[PDB]
This record gives structure tokens, C-alpha cells and sequence, in this order.
């Protein structure tokens, strides 16, 4: 009469959509307990706009697909962007996009208390190779979370 | 007329040692144990108890509480900001 | 041959053996050896060890169980577990420009300051044995840290187990 | 063809009457409102006692209905700052529930301070960066 | 030509500008309509207007300051609209290629960036409509550390 | 009375009152109820005044 | 083709790509891009979504419900029933000359300024998404009533479901 | 493509109870900014921190009991003078102090907030004394 796992969860779905994200380009790591989930920014919005293409819900639609899959307290929403004009426009920029991203994922049923959004526009770069612009690897988007029990 | 203090057996409670006399109960959906003496149980758990309501309360110094209240089937808790429940059998 | 404890700390000559008792072919050994010789069989061997491989843009990071890769509390070097730190070293010989950071961390059992140099120690053995393998002492450096950062919950067994880590990171 | 354009899913007798419950509940309180407003105009805001500064404007959405320490040591963490606790906790604890969508983080702790009444009191020191829970001197 | 104007108190004006002028006006001017196809900077100091109607078409450089019941900017390409410091309690602001517009809204703002253009506010008025066509992008542009900043509302919280 | 300000540039700022009546200040001049400016921020609506008060925008 | 989000705010090509499809006949796919233009086919489809037409004399007047085509106590336009938005357009593309008034309702429950509130911003949002689609400025008028004058009776659900509304209204 | 939020009104009974608890619970907080009363921070009489060099020292202190005791060993543990001034009641007042990792002005502070209106701590740093003053 108990239940026997936790509902709507299972640990070869979760391999599979690991899998296939690793496949499609969106990086997905785990160390201990920690999960980072990593997105170009060229894969969701417009050039250097905080405007979401229509193509880009089925990909969050995946994302909040997998994130239904865990138990969690808080999620981050971290993003980041280039050098464009000046920085108080890249870190608007950047909060743009992590309140859009963050609105649609809590639409979305993600059984989370808080979800915190952040906008660190180009302070943070994780390759020196910094040529482009939306389509350089160190502009994107990060949510972060850690798997409760 | 001054009110009683409390109950001692809390003590022993917040220690996990079950009073004398009683018998268990089984408690399913969390971390809890309770034990039945008087018609009365005594629950030793961490969480925080929301609906039934208790008559007499303890903590330690590591963050486990003590509680004594009437019997009742059923128990609401919050575990990290979401309110639950607990289900205790054996009544 | 090989010899078990560390080949006397000497570059050890692998292909050569093998294109040598592949020929009673040629070709066929010298595929086996680039095969053998590449980048991600030297992953996927550390993968069948215990020792977590992550990349990350520019920064490169190796996950080693204290549990595993030491004796029990002390800051000695478990010697059965050998292959492992030469496919350490073996894949550490890939990136020769690079500076190398070690860092040790333990569970929440014990004293701060016990945890401080218990880790310390293990770092500094770490790095040590790092350095006795050819790379300089300029590019190297060693810290121990207690439970500061953790990983995992401390108030679990695998949670807490998961806490015992060396972590190498390097450009 | 005549229609009339709301047409909804097909709705549920108790959901109804709960809603008739609710808007009457829903006007007392406002008729109760204006009365104690009219009554007791305030003069002071609690902007003085928590000001903004910068790394306050990171967002949050949240929904919690638990006790107030952990979730204000929560909202320090992720803001930067250090906690600090003042004051015995009391034996009935604290209760709060916030059910918030994108907004700050200065404004989220304003919200907490003025739901936990005459219990407990939320300050904040941007020079040295700390936020306090203070409990009040009862019992 | 360069021009330099200290005091013009007028109820009424009309400018229209062809060429490369470099013009600054002072005073108190009832502006009522604005049109720029050449590559010229005008700025007027104080005005006190009812309607006013802007347009710039080729590379114009305006900075306006003083109070406009209601505002009308077009802008076609490589124009900088500088309407900071102007309290406007309408405005209706559209961007085409290459422009830039950075508004002070007070009522209502109703924007619309087509392509690769840039609208900025500096003011949360109390009711806002942005639209976006192919690459351009309305931003906040605010200080984040100002001890009177405002909150979104239940009637202002729109999310690109 | 009461004072607010009603449009501002860098190096002076334009003022209505109560009554009704506009008014041009400098960084240094003289305004009566409130007395010497010295201070006009640009980035923010705020004039300090030597009795200890600020001049914003109306709410 | 047709992007989904208002089409970048361009006039669509619809018949081009329905008579370059019906060809492998051309008067055929002519004959059916003049019915799908009618202005009765519009109406239609108007019908199928839920929008509500009514013409008495020369005033035309439409009828879009805020519990569809608005998201829940915003006044964010719902960008789910973009095909609804784009039929009122291409309806509202037949009367160059008119002007446009639009009216915001909403039912009972609540505070006199938040309902004045909330009607405000419907109708300003509505405003504004005919004005960036080509309509000017000069001919439109937004304005935002409460529970004034209502069509139902708001004491039953069905009644006051009705009453929360969008009007527009042209000569 | 877009999806709707699962939980979403869309039934007509279930909008008029949600809209029916926003405006139940925007009176709420109407009511508690009318209820809730401040003071400002120029006159809030509570002890700061006095930045000396021997006070940002760490501690770890669990007790309860007596204020005079705790503050003068947290006088002689900052290497301090420390006088009182004033009478002790018949029922002494009584603090409780328990943290791990704390400083001692912080802990001083804490201290001077639980005593409340009967007691008083001063700090004197240039000559380096602790007062504690009571309550007439």
C-alpha cells in the first residue's frame, strides 16, 4: 500500500536523457551530489537579444523533463554573456535571460521552493579563446542544484 | 496553584529510551518513532509537527525534538518548507 | 618487463613489447598501439578504475578516493593500487606546459585540526609523488582542506563516503 | 451559428461552492482592512531598516511554508552575506509562508519582516554585509 | 554651421534641418514636431510641450530635456535619440535598423525594436509594452544600487 | 510649502512648487524654506539642501 | 513560411504559398485564396476561436474574453492563441479610416483599484499590440473600466465568467 | 512549441477562487504594514561593535546562567579590565548564550541585547575595560 519510489522517476530514464542531452550538445555533469546542467546561449536566444526563439521551448520542455526526475530544495540560474558595448548592458542582458528561462522552467511543474536567478554578464569566462560573440562557448546559461536525499 | 513543569519522561524520550510499560507504534512516511504508555504518545523526530497539536514539548542540543500529545491516526509535518504527512499505525 | 613498484620510476617502453610478440604482424601491432596509446583508452582505463575524469572549457579535473588510493588514516601510499597512478601519470604526460593544483579533503569525523593535517599530508604525498615522476617543482602546488566544501551530505554513509576525495586540476 | 465566447472546461459543484466561501471571506477581510486603516494610519516603513545595495537585486521565486531561519539564512547565502541570530528562539516556533514569483531579494525579506509581526525582526548592514534575525524580548 | 542660442522663450516652434548643423537652443520652446535627414545634432534645453512628433532618418543626433504630455519617436537607422532627462507620461517609440532610443517613460510606454536595434528606459513607469521582431532588445539599464529603487508590480511585470 | 523637481540636466534644475510657480536653480543659489544647494545628482532625482533635506520627484 | 511569433511583425504571404502549393491547378488555388480572403471566412474562423463578432448599423464590435487570451491576473498577452490575434488583425486590415476604441472589463471580485488596475493595463496591452502591427496612434484609445456596466450577473459562475472581457469597437 | 502551465485556472470556479486568495492575501499584508511597528536605526539602543584589535578573536561558548560570570570571562579571555557598577537583585538576571564559532564583540552584543532594560555593557577601549551597569 506504500509507495514504492519516488513517482514519475526512474534511474534508466534519467541515464537515457543524460545520454541524449550529452548527444544533442548540452552538457550535463555530476560530482558527488551536485548537478550542473550547461546551455549555449546560441541554442536559445537571438543574437544577443533576451528574446527565445520558438524552437527553443522543446529543448526546455526536455530540460524541465529532466529536472522533474529529482527531489530538490533550491535550483541557480546563473548566466553569461560577451563583451558587447559596455557592463551595465551585458549584466541587464544576462538578467534578462536568466527571469526568462527561470519564468518558463517555473510554468513548467518542477517540484522546487526556490529558485534563485543571477546575471554575472562577462566577469566570469571559462575559455581564454574569446573571438565571438553569441556563438563563443563562454556565453551561456547555468542551473545549478543539489539532489536532496 | 502553581502548574506542573513538565513531564520527566521527555527526557528519556529525547534519548530514544521507550517508557516502561509502553508499546510501540509504526510510524511510515518519515523519520519518526512513537511509543504509546497512558493513551498518550510520546514521538521523538526532528521535523516540525503543523496540525494535531501537542501537550508538552522538549529539544536536545543536536536538534531532536520531544513531544507529548493525545493519539491520533495521522500526523502533518514540514520537512524543508513542504508540508507532508505521516501515517502511525498499531493504535 | 614491468616492474610493480613504480618501474624504478623509468619511462616504460609499452609498444615495444607488444609489436614485438605480435610479429610470431607488424601492422597490426603498431594499430594495437596507437590504439592503446590514445587519450580517451587512457579515460576509459581510469574509468574502469575508480578515479573520475571531468573537462570543462580550459580546466581539467581527477577524482581519487583516499578510501582506495591510501592506507587507512595515514598518509602512506597503497601500493596494490598501482596502474592507477600510472594512468594518472600516464595521462598527466599529455599536457607538459601546464600548472598543476592538488587539494585533499576528508568527512566531518574527528578534530579541525586533525582533518587539517591529515589532508595536508595526503596532499603533500600526493604532489610528491607527482613530482618524483618528472614534473617540476615550479608547477606544483599542494593543499589540504577539512570539510569545507563538501560534495555530498555528511549526515549519510554514502553521502560522507563520497566527502574523502584528492581532486588534481590543471589548465 | 450563435455562441458566446468563454467556454471554459467543465467545472466542479465543491470548487463552486468553495468559491462562494471565498469571495465572502475575501470581502470581510476588505471591509475589516479599511476599518483598522482608517483607524490606525501608520507613519514609518521598514526601507530604513532594510535598505538595498548591490548583489540584493539577484531574483528569486519561491514558495515555502516552514519555519523563518532557514529560509532567511538561505536568502543570506545566496545573497552573500553573513547571518546572525539574536535572541532566544521560542519553544512555538515561528511560522511563515510565502508564495512569491520574481521578485528581489530585499523585497523577500521585507515581506518576511512584516509577516513575522511582534516575534521576530529582520535587519540589514550593507557596509558590513549582514543580515539579522533578531527575536523579540517576550516570554 | 555651428549655432549657439542662450534664451528663446516662444510658444510655438518648428525646426527642420537638410544639412550638417551643430545647434544648441536654450530657453522655453513649445516643440511640436521634429523631422532629420541630414547629419545634424540639435539640443534644446528646456521645453514645455503638448504632442510632440520625432523622426530621423539618416544619422541624427537630439538631446532633449523638459516635460512632453505626449511623445512619438521614429527612428530609421544609425539614429541616437537621446531623450534621457525628458519625462514623457505617453510614449511610443519604434526602432528600425542600427538606432538607438533611450526613453524616460513616466505613464504609459509602448516600444517596439524591429531589428539589431536598442531601446533603453530609465524610469518604471506604470504600464510598459515592449515588442521584439527579429534582433532587437529592450533593456532595464538602471543603477541596481540606488537606495530608492522600485519593485516590479502585479501590472508591470512583463518578461521579454 | 513644499517643492519638487520636475526636470534635471547636469549643472542645474528646473523646480514647481505648490503653488504652482517654476523656478530655475543653480549649485549656487539661494531658494527659500530650504536654503544653500550643494549638491545636484544627474543620475538620480535627488537635491540636497543645507538644512538637511532632499528634493526628489512627486510620487 | 510563417513564424509562429507574430511573423516579426511583417505582412504575411499567405496566397503565394497556397497557389504555388495547388500546382503539382492555378485557377483552382486562385478560387480558393479568394474564399480564405473573404471577410466572411475571417468571421468564421473568429467563430471557431472564441471571439465574438456584432455589427448593428455602421458600428462594428468585438468581443476577446481575458481568461483565454491574457495569462492569469497579468497583463501579459498569451502567446498560445496567436491565431485568434492574427485573424483580428486581418480583420481589422478592411477599415483603413476608422478609429479604434478599446475597452477593458473585469468581474467583482477584488479592490475597486486593483480591478481599475488590472483593466487599465489589459487595454494598454491590447493598445499596444495594434499599433505595433501598422495601425497609427492617432486613431486609437484605450480605457479600462471595473465592474461598472457588466452583461451578467455576477452572483453566478457562468455569469461572471462572462463579464471579464476585451471590447473593440470601430465605425 | 510553448506549453500551458499544468496548474493553470482554466476552469471558471477555480479563477474566482484564485483571484479571491490573491486579494485575501494582499489584505493580509495591508494589515501587517498597518500593525507592524520600527524604530530607526540613529536611535536603536543596542550595543555596536567596538573594532578593537583583541575583540575579533573567535570563541566557542555554551552556558546559562548568570550575566556576570560569562562577561567577565569573556572580558578575560580579550585580556580586558572589567568593573561593575550598580546591585545585583535578588533573582540574578539570567542569559543563554550557546554558539560554536562566534566573535566576542559579536558574543558581547548578544549578551547586552538578552539582559534587556536591567543591564547595561560598555566598552572602553582606550583604557581597556568592561563596564556593566545596572538598572536603578
Amino acid at each position: 500500500k506504500l509507495p514504492c519510489r519516488v513517482d514519475g522517476a526512474c534511474d534508466a530514464t534519467i541515464i537515457k536523457m543524460m545520454t541524449d542531452l550529452n548527444k544533442k550538445g548540452i552538457k550535463v555533469a555530476s560530482v558527488g551530489q551536485n548537478y550542473l546542467i550547461s546551455i549555449p546561449a546560441s541554442a536559445l536566444f537571438a543574437d544577443q537579444s533576451p528574446r527565445l526563439n520558438w524552437a527553443s521551448y522543446s529543448l526546455l520542455n526536455e530540460i524541465a523533463a529532466f529536472l522533474k526526475q529529482f527531489r530538490k530544495i533550491a535550483i541557480t540560474v546563473t548566466s553569461y554573456s560577451s563583451k558587447y558595448v559596455s557592463v551595465k548592458r551585458e549584466r541587464a542582458l544576462t538578467l534578462a535571460r536568466s527571469r526568462v528561462v527561470s519564468e518558463y522552467l517555473w510554468s513548467q511543474g518542477v517540484d522546487s521552493r526556490i529558485i534563485f536567478t543571477q546575471g554575472l554578464g562577462s566577469d566570469k569566462p571559462i575559455t581564454s579563446y574569446t573571438l565571438g560573440g553569441d556563438r563563443s562557448p563562454n556565453a551561456r546559461v547555468e542551473i545549478t542544484f543539489r539532489r536532496a536525499v | 496553584g502553581i502548574p506542573p513543569s513538565a513531564n520527566d519522561l521527555l527526557l528519556h524520550v529525547l534519548e530514544g529510551v521507550p517508557p516502561p510499560g509502553s508499546r510501540r507504534l509504526v510510524v511510515s512516511g518519515g523519520d519518526a518513532r512513537a511509543w504509546l504508555s497512558n493513551e498518550k504518545m510520546y514521538v521523538r523526530t526532528n521535523l516540525t509537527i503543523l496540525s494535531p497539536g501537542w501537550l508538552a514539548s522538549m529539544t536536545s542540543a543536536d536538534g531532536t525534538h520531544a513531544y507529548e500529545m493525545q493519539k491520533s491516526p495521522v500526523l502533518l509535518v514540514s520537512w524543508h518548507g513542504k508540508v507532508m504527512q505521516l501515517k502511525v499505525e498499531g493504535l | 618487463c614491468f616492474h610493480p613498484p613504480y618501474n624504478n620510476f623509468q619511462p616504460d617502453r609499452r609498444a615495444v613489447k607488444r609489436v614485438g610478440v605480435d610479429t610470431g604482424g607488424g601492422t597490426v601491432g603498431l594499430v594495437a598501439s596507437i590504439y592503446r596509446d590514445s587519450k580517451r583508452k587512457i579515460i576509459r582505463d581510469l574509468q574502469k578504475q575508480d578515479i573520475q575524469y571531468v573537462e570543462y572549457g580550459d580546466t581539467r579535473t581527477l577524482i581519487i578516493p583516499t578510501d582506495k588510493y591510501f592506507m587507512f588514516s595515514s598518509p602512506r601510499l597503497n601500493e596494490i593500487c598501482y596502474p592507477g597512478l600510472n594512468n594518472v601519470i600516464r595521462l598527466l604526460n599529455f599536457y607538459p606546459q601546464s600548472t598543476i593544483y592538488v587539494a585533499g579533503f576528508t568527512d566531518n569525523v574527528g578534530s579541525r585540526s586533525h582533518k587539517r593535517k591529515l589532508s595536508q599530508a595526503q596532499a603533500e604525498t600526493m604532489m610528491t609523488f607527482l613530482w618524483a615522476n618528472g614534473i617540476a617543482a615550479k608547477r606544483l602546488k599542494a593543499e589540504g582542506y577539512g570539510d569545507k566544501n563538501a560534495i555530498s551530505d555528511n549526515a549519510i554513509i554514502h553521502g560522507s563516503a563520497q566527502n574523502r576525495r584528492i581532486e588534481i586540476q590543471w589548465f | 451559428k450563435f455562441k458566446k465566447p468563454p467556454i471554459n472546461n467543465p467545472s466542479d459543484d465543491a470548487t463552486i461552492k468553495l468559491a462562494e466561501a471565498a469571495v465572502s471571506v475575501s470581502d470581510s477581510m476588505l471591509e475589516m482592512a479599511k476599518v483598522e486603516k482608517v483607524i490606525t494610519p501608520p507613519s514609518k516603513d521598514n526601507t530604513l531598516t532594510i535598505p538595498n545595495a548591490y548583489n540584493l537585486q539577484a531574483r528569486a521565486s519561491v514558495d515555502w511554508s516552514g519555519p523563518i531561519e532557514e529560509l532567511t539564512a538561505r536568502i543570506a547565502k545566496a545573497a552573500h552575506f553573513r547571518f546572525r541570530v539574536l535572541g532566544k528562539s521560542p519553544s512555538v516556533p515561528v511560522l511563515i509562508s510565502i508564495s512569491t514569483k520574481d521578485e528581489s531579494l530585499a523585497e523577500i525579506l521585507r515581506d518576511i519582516d512584516y509577516q513575522a509581526g511582534k516575534k521576530a525582526s529582520i535587519h540589514v548592514y550593507p557596509n558590513s554585509q549582514v543580515v539579522e534575525l533578531r527575536y523579540a524580548k517576550i516570554y | 554651421g555651428v549655432t549657439q542660442i542662450n534664451g528663446v522663450s516662444s510658444r510655438n516652434l518648428q525646426i527642420v534641418l537638410k544639412g550638417d548643423p551643430k545647434v544648441l537652443i536654450s530657453g522655453f520652446v513649445n516643440l511640436r514636431q521634429l523631422d532629420m535627414y541630414g547629419k545634424g545634432t540639435l539640443s534644446l534645453y528646456w521645453i514645455k510641450s503638448d504632442t510632440l512628433t520625432i523622426r530621423a532618418k539618416k544619422a541624427a543626433k537630439i538631446q532633449l530635456a523638459g516635460i512632453v504630455n505626449r511623445l512619438d519617436v521614429e527612428l530609421w537607422d544609425f539614429a541616437q535619440f537621446k531623450g534621457k532627462y525628458l519625462r514623457a507620461q505617453r510614449s511610443f517609440v519604434k526602432t528600425h535598423d542600427k538606432s538607438v532610443a533611450e526613453i524616460s517613460a513616466v505613464n504609459h510606454q509602448s516600444s517596439l525594436a524591429t531589428d539589431a536595434s536598442d531601446i533603453y528606459y530609465y524610469n518604471l513607469s506604470k504600464t510598459r509594452a515592449d515588442f521584439m521582431a527579429f534582433n532587437g532588445s529592450v533593456l532595464d539599464m538602471r543603477e541596481w544600487g540606488q537606495s530608492d529603487l522600485k519593485d516590479f508590480d502585479r501590472y508591470n511585470k512583463q518578461f521579454p | 510649502i513644499i517643492y519638487y523637481i520636475q526636470a534635471v540636466i547636469p549643472g542645474r534644475a528646473w523646480l514647481i512648487g505648490s503653488n504652482g510657480s517654476t523656478l530655475t536653480v543653480r549649485e549656487g543659489s539661494k531658494i527659500p524654506g530650504y536654503g544653500m544647494v550643494k549638491l545636484i545628482d544627474s543620475l538620480q532625482g535627488r537635491i540636497l539642501t543645507s538644512s538637511g533635506q532632499v528634493i526628489k520627484f512627486s510620487q
